[PDB]
Formats: C-alpha cells, sequence, structure tokens
C-alpha cells in the first residue's frame, strides 16, 4: 500500500506527470435534430410576410 | 383564435 | 467614435455557434397557420 | 394557408443567409432584397489579409 520512493527529493509526492490524448470516433444509431434558427427583426417590424 | 401548428 | 484605447481580442468561435443552437426560434419555422372559426 | 406557409419557412432560411453570409448590411439587406433592391457598396469595409 505505501511504496516509498527513495531516489526521487519527496517520498510522498506524485513524482510522475502525465498528458492524455484521447480520441475517440464512435458510428451511433443516435438520432439528433435539425438546428434552429434566429428571429429576424424585419418581418416582424415591416409584414413582409403579409 | 386559434392554429393547428406546423409540427 | 468615443473609444480613446485598446479593445479586447475576438474569439476564434462563438459558444451558440459550436453548439449550432439559438436563442429564440423563429414562429415562422415549423409555424402556425391561421384557424376560422366564427 | 398552410400552403402559403411551408414556403414560407423555406422563405425565410434563406432570408437568413443572406443577412449572416454579409454581415454588414444586415437585417437592412433583407428587407431591400425582398423589394428588389440593393446596397451603396463603397460604404462597408472589407478584408485584405489573415495570417
Amino acid at each position: 500500500a505505501d511504496l516509498p520512493q527513495y531516489p526521487f527529493a519527496d517520498q510522498q509526492a506524485e513524482v510522475c506527470t502525465y498528458v492524455v490524448q484521447s480520441t475517440a470516433v464512435m458510428p451511433t444509431p443516435m438520432i439528433f435534430g435539425p438546428s434552429p434558427v434566429e428571429q429576424l427583426a424585419v418581418i416582424e417590424t415591416e409584414d413582409l410576410f403579409e | 383564435a386559434g392554429n393547428v401548428s406546423l409540427t | 467614435a468615443a473609444n480613446h484605447s485598446t479593445t479586447p481580442a475576438i474569439l476564434s468561435q462563438t459558444v451558440l455557434d459550436r453548439f449550432n443552437g439559438a436563442l429564440d426560434p423563429d414562429p415562422n419555422v415549423n409555424g402556425a397557420v391561421q384557424l376560422s372559426m366564427p | 394557408d398552410f400552403y402559403n406557409a411551408q414556403k414560407m419557412d423555406e422563405l425565410t432560411r434563406v432570408m437568413r443567409k443572406i443577412c449572416d453570409d454579409n454581415p454588414e448590411y444586415g437585417e437592412e439587406m433583407v428587407l431591400r432584397w425582398a423589394h428588389g433592391l440593393s446596397v451603396d457598396p463603397g460604404r462597408v469595409p472589407f478584408l485584405l489579409a489573415e495570417k
């Protein structure tokens, strides 16, 4: 459970430092949906669709 | 005054 | 025209553009059709 | 109605791109586009290079 790390200056410190890079591409049966749109202030303020 | 909606 | 100092930088991608969302969807897309009922 | 609509859904989406592909003149060129008008070109700035 306790492994002393003799050669390092600090025995109890986390001696290693790691950087991970995981990339996953997952074909799925998910449905998702269409993107929405933003309000237009020219149609209600001028009645283009009269 | 109502609407059946398109969806 | 009253600015007299350097401005902050500009993001390369907005949060809404990242998730292709919208603050308020329009009422016309998949909208409502008038109904007669006198 | 619902026949004049079901292209209004199509017609408002093309109206969204003309005011988005050209951020300058946005929310006004769509007004002129519907009536068949055009904006004056020289006022707007434009970009030269990006690195």
